[PDB]
């Protein structure tokens, strides 16, 4: 085997917060050394362990999600950070183990100014867990008065959306971002190369 | 920049089905969410439901609860509804349109049907 | 809250100087990285310099090592900016960032914060 | 649960230059969404006044609009003969979209 992360990171289309994916990948080989020193990508931030021993160092089973998110707020993603896509969109595990890469690549989507086909809710009862999405678009419960069940006022659709402009400020570029989260279990190590 | 067009005239006995169409072009589309408008000759307008093709979510007023049914599809960028009824309610096809902002107004704004 | 917007710079002729400044409020300016960064049209953007948390100790990239430096100034909440013998094909939109690390690893962290913008041309 | 909305008064008989308002009313504290829309025979009705507080682009001057709670005021100054048509209300504070029973005004 031969680890296709080809297969991953050069895919065209991704995936919105409301809507974030999963891929699990086994029985492998590491060869991050391409992914470190390609320097294509700005980012390579996480925890615990050093990418200097990542290249023997293994575990049984790894998993992988694609979806790109606003770039002025790249700090929601961490083990017990504050924020709205720290609260709504993808939430991680405290004692962390993976690591997070990211990229702009305001050039293939940097379409004409206002376009919003990438969503995010803004309102969710109460608190989030990792390692689950939110397939329920139905129009969340704000009316302590029961408004109508459909879309009215004393209650929000809480659907609302991003804005790529090719000239906006800072924020708003669609940088892609992945996680390769590590987790272990009973069974033996697999994904690990020399 | 926009329009829709208008359906011939027909007569339609009671039961039968209706295809209408809404062409929805120009600018950028996704705009606007789709809803739709009835009225009667002599009589005001009344509203059914509404389409977005983001999402397909359905919306039924009371006067259809279950019954006009809502369809779409955003390549040939049309708007669909279907009906098996009697021949009283025939009038004008007037298809809405008009943007449901998120945290912000949530009106028919303009650019609807100049006929059926 | 935490505004960035940065003034200083524009149009200049080859071998000028400029001097930047972005004021920021609402946070402490000691502890705190806040780098100089660069982007070209074309988009990827290029990190040129990075103050250290303390007085002047600064590292600057290949291109601008030995030319360009950066100024501290904790009081003022401004950091300042230094050119010398420009060239024709420096010419980036520049911004200020915020910290970095946070007792974590390195990597290339990427802060979050940065300027409104403020386009530089050398003609 | 649904609402419903009333026009008032039904028709109105003016002239070049009169004063006319419409008393536009429902049955539920309708905060700030309130639509008005122009309907001449042989068009979809075109706005005139988004919000009941806002003046549309594409919209001069001329027309005025304001209210809050239950109350609504429509006011246009110096009254055309291309404004002699057929008005409507439009609320939006929750669905159903009620609609006005229309409003007449003809030159005597």
């Amino acid at each position: 085997n031969l680890c296709p992360f080809g297969e991953v990171f050069n895919a065209t289309r991704f995936a919105s917060v409301y809507a974030w994916n999963r891929k699990r990948i086994s029985n492998c080989v590491a060869d991050y050394s391409v992914l470190y020193n390609s320097a294509s990508f700005s980012t390579f931030k996480c925890y615990g362990v050093s990418p200097t021993k990542l290249n023997d160092l293994c575990f049984t089973n790894v998993y992988a999600d694609s979806f790109v998110i606003r770039g002025d707020e790249v700090r929601q993603i961490a083990p017990g950070q504050t924020g709205k896509i720290a609260d709504y969109n993808y939430k991680l595990p405290d004692d962390f183990t993976g690591c997070v890469i990211a990229w702009n690549s305001n050039n293939l989507d940097s379409k004409v100014g206002g376009n919003y086909n990438y969503l995010y809710r803004l309102f969710r009862k109460s608190n989030l867990k990792p390692f689950e999405r939110d397939i329920s678009t139905e129009i969340y419960q704000a009316g302590s008065t029961p408004c109508n069940g459909v879309e009215g006022f004393n209650c929000y659709f809480p659907l609302q959306s991003y804005g790529f402009q090719p000239t906006n400020g800072v924020g708003y570029q669609p940088y892609r971002v992945v996680v390769l989260s590590f987790e272990l279990l009973h069974a033996p190590a697999t994904v690990c190369g020399p | 920049q926009m329009q829709l067009v208008q359906s011939g005239a027909e007569v339609k006995k009671p039961g039968a089905s209706v295809k209408v169409s809404c062409k929805a072009s120009g600018y950028t589309f996704t705009s606007y969410a789709i809803s739709w408008v009835r009225q009667a000759p002599g009589q005001g307008l009344e509203w059914m439901g509404r389409i977005i093709p983001i999402l397909g979510i359905a919306n039924y007023a009371q006067k259809f609860q279950g019954r006009v049914t809502i369809t779409a599809d955003e390549s040939t960028s049309t708007a669909y509804m279907e009906l098996s009824s009697r021949s009283e309610d025939t009038a004008v096809y007037y298809c809405a349109s008009g943007a449901f902002y998120y945290g912000s107004g949530s009106y028919p704004f303009d650019y609807w049907g100049q006929g059926t | 809250e935490e505004q960035l917007v940065e003034s200083g710079g524009g149009l200049v002729q080859p071998g000028g100087s400029l001097r930047l400044s972005c004021a920021a409020s609402g946070f402490r300016f000691g502890s705190y990285y806040m780098s100089w960064v660069r982007q070209a049209p074309g988009k990827a953007p290029e990190w040129v310099s990075d103050i250290n948390t303390r007085g002047e100790t600064t590292r600057y990239s290949d291109s601008v090592k030995g030319r360009f430096t950066i100024a501290r100034d904790n009081a003022n909440n401004t950091v300042f900016l230094f050119m010398n013998r420009l060239k024709p094909e420096d010419t980036a939109v520049y911004y200020c960032a915020v910290a970095a690390s946070g007792d974590t690893f390195e990597g290339r962290s990427d802060p979050d914060y940065w300027g409104q913008g403020t386009l530089v041309t050398v003609s | 649960g649904d609402i419903q909305l009333t026009q008032s008064p039904s028709s109105l008989s003016a002239s070049v230059g009169d004063r006319v308002t419409i008393t536009c009313r429902a049955s539920q504290d309708i905060s700030d969404y309130l639509n008005w829309y122009q309907q001449k025979p042989g068009k979809a009705p075109k706005l005139l006044i988004y919000a009941a507080s806002s003046l549309q682009s594409g919209v001069p001057s001329r027309f005025s609009g304001s209210g809050s709670g239950t109350d609504f005021t429509l006011t246009i100054s110096n009254l055309q003969p291309e404004d002699f048509a057929t008005y409507y209300c439009q609320q939006s504070y929750s669905a159903p979209r009620t609609f006005g029973q229309g409003t007449k005004v003809e030159i005597k």
